């Protein structure tokens, strides 16, 4: 794109937005009333520095040629630097605030902090965790009975490629057989008379098979055997008995 | 009269699609296919497609049985669906809010 | 990922993160270096879990593998097993992202839709994925057992 | 729709644009681009 | 949509004209044919899971497309793409009942091959998978439906292209 | 049409065509051979149909054709003869169609706006269209008449 | 949306590899700076009125844009800016937590410059009043977190521009 | 939208000015003609069927576009083609009464070409149809209010062609 | 282009009409001010270049657009606005000769919003240079010469905001 | 552009088959009506001068577009139009001997709708002439001549509309 | 275009500043690896042609695309084809040793897709034979200098995308 190129990102100039109120030092009367300070060396004024002092070169020459005495790498900080250069005061440029440093943060190699952490962790995430699968339990027991319960087979469902997937999965899983068509599209059926008339025997009767082959399949109140499903009396039926006519069958309804 | 001439007549419309519609909606005394059927066209219409490509399958699972039950209307139903958690991954995680 | 979530569930609000979110960041970040270390363990693990695990589901399954089986063959064992290291592989990627959202968005999402298409039985991959986790479970110590489990649990609970 | 029906297309006719705007809508299948159709309306004169 | 009737009673109309002896001859021509369509329709509803199941496993199973990498590796591309073929196999089925091509055109191919190309489906692979489809198909319903389907089919193929 | 109908209402409920509907199709693409022949017999006999149901239309209702009638001169005659031509030809389309579509997505949806929009009395038109009726039901036989006059009395009940 | 540990497995699923020693520095990368942070997140959530206010007061509030026939004159239109700001802050924040800016390309970046372009928003003012609100952002937060901040702040300025 | 008085209200406002000598020269030319506005707006509403009827008489009654083949044949299509030309009639007095065209822009003109163009409605039959509107309009209105009627009538034609 | 004359002549020409009074009023009034047109022309075209460097030094010259980072800050940019003002002068000489500002709507206005637009160039201080040049010109032509000339500064300034 | 030999080779070659039965059958179809083809354009070139100058006296010689305001006014605008009709009757005759319309959309109906929109052309009246082209020229070449050139008249008014 | 050295100039310069020591990092950074960059650019301009050569072969020189049909069937296409490729590794290679994506932007992938579109070539098989060529050319170069133009060729294939 070259070297003199206009971002709007790197344009910190008020030409697209019209305060008039703004612009660079320029008089020397400019320094007592709307002009600061600079806030860099880049800046500055020519030849001094950020505060208004004259520059100075920064480094002189090394007294005390040694290895072991002598200023060298190892040698510590002197407290008085920062004093010098008025870096100790809050209210100047170059006050450091280790606080917000990344250098205050906690080492994560440290195996105890971490191992203190991820206890903090699951102790938050244990509840959400035990109630999702909660959750997927539930649809399936709830997929498992409405399969068993005739949902799933009606031909509007059989119809459906996806719904014939869904009723070769309830026979491959030994849930429950769906009837659906023959090969040339007539539905099946077990007594010529109807469509979609299922076989039935020794095991439409039969308990703790409703989710057959379904790995830990807990429908309803799996932790106890049932009752022993007795009650072979007749209650008369009071204003309740079904009035049919006399002399003749009810045909139909 | 040829082929261009007639193809171009018989296309002038707004579209045969307005006419060939047909609405869903619950009258009196529905068995449970019938619900069914309905729920689906509903999962058509909110998410403009089948879920069983989208989902696990334990997501509106309580929404449909509870609409195949005759506890909520066709509205509650449509309410809740278009504030499940599928609706959030689908249409509103990868769009901006305009 | 946890930090993912609690973005988007802060997001659809149009708020920042409450300082319950941010806390749960911290101890995410802080748990980290133990979820590497439990991934560590699982990933370079694998082929004695896909082994055992294969075997705990032929012995508990011998029709898949019977004459006729879905996965009868050479071939078809192969492919199985296979299917047994990809499950293995998401486990992992679980649980160093702190949550199932990477198992379930890669492998839990219309599962049951091809697995009916190409003619497999679910049940017979959840027994395979819960011999695995037995056999995964047992290099682990008890804590980073529990923890483990915590994802094949899920994995399972979604392939019902 | 009420409380029993389900929400569909709906051809409309005097909002003033808004029959092509609708069109283009169900007309595209999902996920067919990245683009927004209604972005906004082109600003009138006023306010 | 418009079927192989309403095609004909609409050339009539846009021309203020009766149906005459051609009208007649194409009307005839489609009612001679409507119960071997019926026939087919009714077979391919009967096994449209396993003729999906067999054209994916001779196109498709295999390749490398179902490998990391792959546009349907994921078990959630897999299954879409499985719903995709569905809808090429019923809308295929629609058009041949019909006899007319044009609810393919409005339902199935218009702003198709855009959609996949902003996904980056493979089209190649897709007609491929067609293809191998119409094999099954007409292998499943007989030589003279097997034809009429693949009328059908090699229309959502030339669209696709 | 027929077909289009059952299909439109089975894709509303993303469902195929269920046995009942493709044995009404199969029924129909039967008796499409005698839909073609009542067409012809209808289509090419509408001079007489039109001529005669213009005279019964004209000695019912002479207000039409009355001095300042709707229909009062040749050219308003001649215009409305070409209306009752235009029904003859949509109930034509119509008899092959199987179903009243034809006649009603062309020339019964907005006919009460337009005929209002001319000053035309619709009553007068449906007055027409019997007479019009009568006429060709008398060159059909019994079973033929009767599905004959099934679409004039759709017509007659729409355009009231 | 994708975090940068979403981005690693990302990496290494595309290709059927294991996690190898270069996703365990990007992670091990980003678990070291994870709780500076949800320090920055909790500063910035906890004054992000007083941010929206002081970079709206140095940028754009005293021009000529806030005067008859600028484009946020209205009471209407000085409201909708500062709940776009509020916007664009809450978003870079996301970004932050995140370290990864496809939030931004998902659910701000979007179809932004075409409904600015067709509202008539000026586009550098707005660019503008992120750069200042940038300033007091990076001011709050300290330097490393406001390096971390500027980063999705100059992505949302350069997706703008 | 924005009547005569709301615009000039607006560019006095979008200036920070107060209303000046040229505001008051354009209030009082709105004032003045403001009853004759009136009696106009009411004329029409009394007359609005007569004058579609005649407009479509003298227009499009008779030609081809009438007949089998032409836009409008079949009643749905002449119904809907009268309720767009009371549409028309009805926008055109709003506009008048206003004195400003800018209901027009609002509500009429935006998106019409592109919905006639995908509908296939015959643009130079429309403005026909409206320029005959126009002259029973200004007929029926006398001279001074049919002139101010038909600017808005060639307005709608310009934008629609 | 088409001046006050051949505008005249095309609104008497596209109604079949022969020049009447009106034409005749609006052609008088164009040929009275005609030499006070060439006058002030005469004197624009001797001063541009101090018209331009006044606008600039009242208007932007030192401003913070001249300093690194505004719009304006290398020589090129310099020169290329220069130019630019130079060009607005000139046009705004031949909209004054002519009495019509439509050489401004084809030679200046079309696409200039959106050129300015894609390179980044403030739109208000360029209108604020074009307002600031008004000032300069009115003053060195007189007050009516002024008038006639501000009248196709504000076109400008109009078309450009 | 291609005729029907060379859509035919290019649709055998696309499939990397040799020519089948049904590439014959369409080969000798072309073949037995060139000759009635090469008569038709003999007989179109004879006569072009006339069949345009009939067409225009038909369609729009006397109607209000000829006169003070309508489009083809001036000399100019006349001229231009005939020779619109002139390219028109020229490749009409260039695809009724090739057999193929793909001419047409290479080298007339390419952005011609654009053009005439910029320039004001109504596209109405254009159809109703070329409309009325077809009827001279069928009436001048024969019945079977005829339908071959008013396929592709019917050809340039759909791709026009 | 702007080099690594153009970059950092221009990123000191637009803020007035001058080049401190995180420019004289990045500046070393590239004098450092300038060498090696000069070596691969020799290396792969030595070995162009068979560069091309080999990835056509691995990538799609006996698949479909190459067969009647496919995109690149003829003389002509192929020819095109290989032609672009060459233009990929030759443009890469100037991204290399410039050690800046911008020259790919300015005068490669600016509306690339949109040409590609119109034409219909296939994206996916392009950026296929993109990372093709990308293995080949690190294989050629070594590593250092194969990551450093996979930078480039990952460039290429995500604007492509
Ligand atoms: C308020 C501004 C506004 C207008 C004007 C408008 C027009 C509009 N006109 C329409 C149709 C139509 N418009 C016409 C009109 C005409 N046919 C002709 O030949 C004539 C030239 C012309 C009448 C002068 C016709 C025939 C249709 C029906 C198209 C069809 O059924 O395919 C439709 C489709 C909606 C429907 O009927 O279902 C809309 C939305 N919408 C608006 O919001
Ligand atoms: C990352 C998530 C993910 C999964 C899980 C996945 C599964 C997947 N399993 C497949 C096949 C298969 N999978 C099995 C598996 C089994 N047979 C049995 O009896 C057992 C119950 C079970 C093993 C535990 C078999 C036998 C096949 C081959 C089926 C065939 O080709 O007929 C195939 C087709 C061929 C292939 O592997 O590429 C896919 C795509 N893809 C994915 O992206
Ligand atoms: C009724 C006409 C019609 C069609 C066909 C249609 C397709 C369609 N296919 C889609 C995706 C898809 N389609 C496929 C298909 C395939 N992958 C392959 O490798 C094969 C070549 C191919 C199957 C043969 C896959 C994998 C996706 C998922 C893309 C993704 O998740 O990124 C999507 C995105 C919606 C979603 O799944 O969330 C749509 C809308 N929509 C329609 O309205
Ligand atoms: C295909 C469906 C369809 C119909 C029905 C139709 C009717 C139609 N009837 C018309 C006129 C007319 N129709 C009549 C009819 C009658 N006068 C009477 O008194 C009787 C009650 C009645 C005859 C039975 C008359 C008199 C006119 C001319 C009205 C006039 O010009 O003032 C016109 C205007 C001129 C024309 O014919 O083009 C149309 C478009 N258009 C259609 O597309
Ligand atoms: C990076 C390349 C570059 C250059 C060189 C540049 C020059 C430049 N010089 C200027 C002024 C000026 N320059 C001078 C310079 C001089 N007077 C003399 O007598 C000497 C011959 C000469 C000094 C050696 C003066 C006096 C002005 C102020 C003129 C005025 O305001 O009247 C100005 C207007 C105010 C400002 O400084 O912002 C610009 C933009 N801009 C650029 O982008
Ligand atoms: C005849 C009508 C007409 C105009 C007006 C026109 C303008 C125009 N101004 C341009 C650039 C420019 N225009 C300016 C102008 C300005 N910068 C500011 O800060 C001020 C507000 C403003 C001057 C008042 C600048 C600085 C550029 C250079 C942009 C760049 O180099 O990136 C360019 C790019 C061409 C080039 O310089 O290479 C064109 C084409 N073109 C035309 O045909
Ligand atoms: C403003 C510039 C301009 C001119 C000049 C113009 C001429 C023009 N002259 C015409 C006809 C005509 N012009 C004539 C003229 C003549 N017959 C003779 O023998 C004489 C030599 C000559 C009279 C001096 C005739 C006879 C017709 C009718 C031709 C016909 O219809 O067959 C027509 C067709 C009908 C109509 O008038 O609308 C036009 C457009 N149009 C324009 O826009
Ligand atoms: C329809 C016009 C047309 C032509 C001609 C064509 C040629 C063509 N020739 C090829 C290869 C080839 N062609 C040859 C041919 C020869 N070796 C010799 O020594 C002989 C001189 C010559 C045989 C006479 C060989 C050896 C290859 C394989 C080169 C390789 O893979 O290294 C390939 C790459 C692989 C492939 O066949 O798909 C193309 C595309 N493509 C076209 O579309």
């Amino acid at each position: 794109s070259g070297y003199g190129d206009y971002s709007y990102s790197t344009d910190r100039t008020k030409g697209h937005v019209n305060q008039y109120y703004v612009d660079k030092a320029r008089s020397r009367s400019d320094w007592g009333n709307r002009n600061v300070l600079p806030a860099s060396e880049g800046d500055a004024v020519l030849g001094r520095t950020a505060k208004g002092a004259v520059a100075v070169p920064e480094f002189g020459i090394p007294q005390l040629d040694d290895p072991v005495l002598g200023f060298g790498p190892d040698s510590m900080v002197d407290p008085r630097i920062a004093e010098a250069d008025g870096a100790v005061w809050r209210w100047d440029a170059g006050f450091v605030d280790e606080s917000m440093t990344l250098a205050s943060c906690a080492d994560i190699s440290d195996e105890a902090v971490a191992d203190e952490a991820f206890a903090k962790f699951r102790g938050s995430v244990l509840a959400e965790r035990g109630a999702m699968i909660t959750k997927a339990e539930s649809a399936t027991a709830s997929v498992i009975t409405s399969l068993r319960d005739g949902l799933y087979s009606g031909e509007a469902q059989l119809l459906t490629a996806s719904g014939q997937r869904l009723a070769n999965v309830a026979g491959q899983e030994k849930i429950a057989t769906i009837s659906g068509y023959t090969w040339d599209g007539q539905p099946q059926t077990e007594i010529p008379g109807k469509p979609f008339v299922k076989s039935i025997g020794a095991m439409d009767y039969m308990d703790g098979v409703e989710g057959g082959d379904v790995v830990a399949a807990k429908v309803g109140a799996f932790w106890k055997p049932k009752a022993p499903k007795e009650v072979p009396y007749k209650r008369p039926m009071g204003a309740n008995t079904p009035e049919l006519p006399y002399n003749t069958v009810p045909r139909l309804v | 009269q040829n082929l261009y001439s007639i193809k171009y007549k018989v296309k002038q419309g707004v579209s045969k699609l307005r006419d060939q519609q047909k609405i869903f909606e619950t009258k009196g005394s529905l068995s449970k296919d019938a619900y069914l059927s309905i729920f689906q066209a509903a999962c058509r219409q909110i998410f403009e497609r089948d879920i069983s490509t989208f989902v696990i399958g334990n997501e509106i699972e309580n929404i449909k049985i509870q609409f195949i039950k005759g506890q909520i209307s066709v509205k509650e139903m449509i309410n809740a669906l278009g504030k499940s958690s599928v609706y959030l991954k689908e249409f509103y995680n990868p769009y901006p809010n305009i | 990922s946890i930090v993912t979530k609690s973005i988007v569930n802060a997001d659809a609000e149009a708020r920042y993160l409450s300082p319950g979110e941010l806390d749960r960041i911290k101890s995410f970040v802080l748990s980290g270096q133990r979820r590497l270390r439990i991934a560590q363990t699982l990933t370079e693990n694998r082929e004695r879990i896909v082994k055992q695990g294969g075997q705990q589901l032929f012995q508990r399954r011998p029709d898949v593998v019977s004459p006729g089986g879905n996965a009868y063959g050479e071939e078809m064992t192969a492919t199985c097993l296979r299917d047994l290291d990809y499950y293995l592989r998401l486990v992992t990627y679980g649980i160093i992202a702190g949550d199932v959202t990477p198992i379930e968005e890669i492998g839990l999402v219309g599962v049951k839709e091809m697995y009916s298409a190409l003619g497999t039985p679910i049940s017979g991959v959840a027994e395979g994925i819960r011999c695995m986790k037995d056999v995964a479970c047992s290099l682990l110590s008890g804590e980073d057992a529990a923890e483990v489990g915590f994802y094949f649990d899920y994995t399972l609970a979604a392939m019902q | 729709f009420g409380e029993v029906r389900v929400p569909f297309r709906r051809f409309p006719t005097l909002p003033a644009a808004n029959f092509p705007n609708t069109n283009t809508l169900f007309d595209k299948q999902t996920k067919q681009n990245s683009v927004v159709i209604v972005p906004s309306f082109k600003a009138i004169t006023g306010n | 949509m418009q079927d192989a009737i309403t095609s004909v009673i609409n050339a009539a109309d846009v021309q203020g004209k009766y149906l005459d002896a051609n009208s007649v001859e194409k009307l005839r021509g489609y009612f001679q044919t409507g119960e071997l369509r019926v026939r087919a329709a009714a077979t391919i509803a009967a096994n449209a899971a396993t003729i999906i199941k067999e054209a994916v496993a001779k196109s498709l199973l295999y390749s490398d497309i179902t490998r990391p990498g792959g546009n349907m590796y994921t078990t959630r591309r897999y299954a879409a793409c499985i719903r995709d073929l569905d809808y090429y196999l019923r809308y295929a089925t629609y058009g041949m009942l019909a006899g007319d091509p044009s609810i393919l055109d409005e339902r199935v191919l218009n702003g198709l091959k855009e959609t996949y190309n902003s996904l980056g489906v493979p089209i190649g692979a897709t007609i491929q998978a067609i293809q191998a489809m119409k094999e099954v198909t007409g292998s499943l319903v007989g030589s003279d439906a097997g034809k009429e389907m693949g009328l059908y089919f090699d229309y959502i193929c030339s669209g696709l292209s």
